């Protein structure tokens, strides 16, 4: 229930998370485009400097006052195939270098650490005040910087299905934003796009997101998700952890199955006032898939004995959730100490690093650097035992990946859904039917897309903001209005991009988002729309 | 057989532009 | 009538050679006879059948059904065709195991070796 205490610790949340992402922004920027720095800055560098960053923010408020503040997502830098879950710890860099030597390039972003002309770079961040939740996720472009112009600049903009991913998932971003921020004054609502006097429904959400995808020739990635927010569940950990209570729409390999036959979540829902929302949704492209096919992930393990594959990632994930539920009396005192320390952080994503007495750092030292290592080194030493356990387990790291639907038809499964994954360490992975109309199993689909010679990893877009319904007496303006916590204009801006494709403006659906777009620009008798600006810091 | 219609039947089934920012970093 | 005296009529030897068989040996136990087109075509009559090449099944059941080769199962002196299945109502699909006398062979996976063996047996290709 929305309160001017709950709204104003959700405010600062969404304010430490748009200053952070301003953060990141300038680092990338001032590394790899304006290049005043002398050294560019890689990776987990990034990742560990947002995150100290956000704890020295987010020191200063609510303390002694709120029994739980601190980072709600870790900071995760994707890059291209990667759709999620990358966020590497600073001593695992000769690690990926040589778990990857006589490997592909396609990855090599991702393993050296350095970022590459071309790349999509999808920086993702959260953070929470007494559970209350604001997760930010911004897709960004890496460009060349042109050596004649006097100021800096791109030398051109990003083409092909890089851009059209972009393009949807920003599109769809603004799109889905106003159509919820259309539930607050329903009448608003365009009347191609549905019923005048009725609100908004998960059907208008997905059919929307997937005419703009399916117009932009993108696919959704199964990971995507426009959901409700409450306090402590926010969905930091939706594949690992259950909910009791779920409101919102996702998207699956069954959808997509029945999208082309054409606690489980429905979209037979109505968006109410007074309510949070977490949009998060990642486009991939199809632009080099010749023939219609099914968007799956494929898991990155540790190890390089399992393939010959030399167009293969070998990484170890970094953020790790505790199960609460799970309980064992461990044998090594540093185990002990971690799990004490793992057990104050509370119900969201963690990184080893952030456990450590000597994080965040006060000032940049390189014998700060050093402390964080060896601390770090008995970490890992005690997180063996962690895991072995059951206690906490790892976030996957996730790479889209395409299968054609032929193969799969032309495969037999001898089980249909008997099959299950027994190896599978988590429950909810390990027994999932991906295709549940053509009976295969995941464990079969994750078969099938080895088997094929012709499954090619797409590149990723992502756009993800938290949203709230305030009413009127919630609003300061008297009127009910959308308060966008994370995202907008002023943080997530969209790159230099050039798209051939765009919508079709003699469809319903086309019409009715370019009246969402008319009403959300109209200021005077449309709708309104509070962004959250970033705080300065000097 | 209801597997070897919906088998069948995803068989049938498969068988100027946009330009968003500028000359700029954000 | 046989005449040589190094091959024997024996029925034990023949069945004991015949299920010990190495998989080199059963690839030529395991052969199909060309359709008529590719008779006329090429000039020979059967070839050991492998795994990218498309058949015809003459007989029994699933007799009329084309499809591609997906597998030359050798351990159980059978072939796999991708289009000839048995299904259940769980979504479950068991490949038929069908024997290459009874095939058909309506398109050669045409290779080196594959021309090379056509020519060495008389073949007449382009």
């Amino acid at each position: 229930i929305l309160q001017e205490s709950v709204l104003n610790k959700y405010r600062t949340a969404g304010q430490i998370a748009q200053t952070a992402l301003k953060y990141v922004t300038s680092l990338i920027n001032d590394s790899y485009h304006s290049k005043t720095t002398q050294r560019q800055l890689t990776v987990p560098e990034l990742c560990l400097l947002t995150d100290s960053f956000i704890l020295t923010r987010l020191e200063q408020y609510y303390k002694n006052k709120v029994n739980e503040r601190g980072i709600a997502i870790p900071t995760t830098i994707d890059i291209d195939q990667i759709s999620g879950g990358w966020c590497p710890e600073i001593d695992d860099t000769q690690n990926l270098l040589n778990w990857n030597k006589g490997k592909d390039s396609t990855f090599a972003s991702s393993v050296t650490g350095t970022l590459r002309p071309g790349d999509l770079v999808k920086i993702t961040l959260g953070v929470h005040i007494d559970g209350y939740t604001s997760e930010v996720s911004h897709t960004m472009v890496i460009y060349p910087v042109d050596e004649t112009k006097p100021i800096l600049q791109p030398t051109g903009p990003l083409l092909g299905g890089k851009a059209d991913a972009v393009a949807a998932a920003h599109i769809a971003m603004e799109t889905v934003v106003a159509l919820l921020a259309c539930a607050l004054t329903p009448e608003k609502l365009p009347a191609s796009l549905g019923g005048t006097s009725s609100g908004i429904t998960g059907q208008l959400i997905r059919t929307i997101v997937d005419t703009i995808a399916r117009s932009y020739n993108c696919g959704v990635v199964p990971g995507s998700r426009v959901r409700r927010i409450r306090r402590f569940l926010a969905g930091q950990n939706e594949g690992i952890v259950a909910e009791r209570e779920y409101k919102g729409v996702v998207w699956t390999e069954s959808h997509q199955e029945a999208d082309l036959l054409s606690a489980i979540p429905s979209d037979d829902f109505v968006v109410q006032s007074g309510e949070v929302y977490l949009i998060d949704l990642k486009m991939a492209s199809l632009e080099h898939c010749t023939k219609k096919g099914l968007v799956t992930l494929e898991t990155v393990d540790s190890y390089t004995g399992k393939s010959h594959k030399a167009g293969e990632l070998i990484a170890r994930p970094g953020a790790y959730v505790r199960d609460f539920a799970q309980t064992h009396i461990l044998k090594l005192k540093t185990s002990r100490q971690l799990l004490t320390k793992i057990d104050k952080q509370g119900v969201y994503p963690f990184k080893l690093s952030h456990l450590s007495s000597n994080f965040p750092f006060v000032h940049e030292n390189e014998e700060e650097l050093q402390s964080l290592k060896k601390d770090l080194k008995s970490f890992r030493l005690g997180m063996s035992e962690i895991s072995n356990n059951y206690l906490c387990v790892e976030s996957p790291i996730q790479i889209a990946r395409w299968v054609p639907w032929d193969h799969i038809l032309k495969a037999t499964n001898p089980n249909g859904n008997l099959s299950y994954d027994a190896t599978s360490t988590l429950t909810l992975p390990g027994h999932e039917l991906p295709l549940p109309k053509l009976g295969v199993s995941a464990i079969k689909l994750k078969s099938l897309m080895n088997s094929t010679k012709e499954s090619i990893s797409l590149p990723v877009a992502r756009e993800c903001n938290t949203i709230v319904l305030c009413d009127s007496s919630v609003s300061t303006t008297d009127r009910p209005e959308l308060l966008r916590l994370t995202g907008g204009s002023k943080t997530c801006q969209p790159s230099w991009i050039h798209s051939q494709h765009e919508l079709n403006p003699q469809d319903s659906i086309v019409q009715g988002i370019f009246q969402l777009a008319t009403l959300a620009k109209d200021k005077r008798f449309g709708l309104l729309l509070k962004e959250t600006q970033p705080m300065k810091q000097k | 057989s209801s597997l070897t219609l919906v088998k069948e039947a995803l068989w049938s089934v498969i068988d100027q532009g946009t330009t968003l920012g500028g000359p700029f970093f954000p | 009538a046989k005449q040589s005296l190094d091959v024997s009529s024996d029925r034990r030897k023949a069945r004991k050679a015949y299920f010990t068989a190495p998989s080199s040996q059963r690839r030529v136990l395991l052969s199909a006879p060309l359709s008529k087109e590719l008779r006329a075509q090429y000039g020979i009559k059967a070839l050991p059948i492998r795994r990218d090449d498309e058949v015809l099944v003459v007989r029994g059941s699933k007799k009329g059904q084309e499809g591609k080769i997906s597998s030359v199962y050798r351990l159980k002196f059978a072939v796999q065709v991708d289009k000839v299945t048995k299904e259940k109502v769980n979504g479950a699909s068991v490949p038929i195991n069908l024997h290459p006398s009874k095939l058909v062979i309506t398109k050669l996976h045409l290779d080196k070796d594959r021309k090379a063996l056509i020519q060495r047996k008389g073949g007449k290709l382009e």
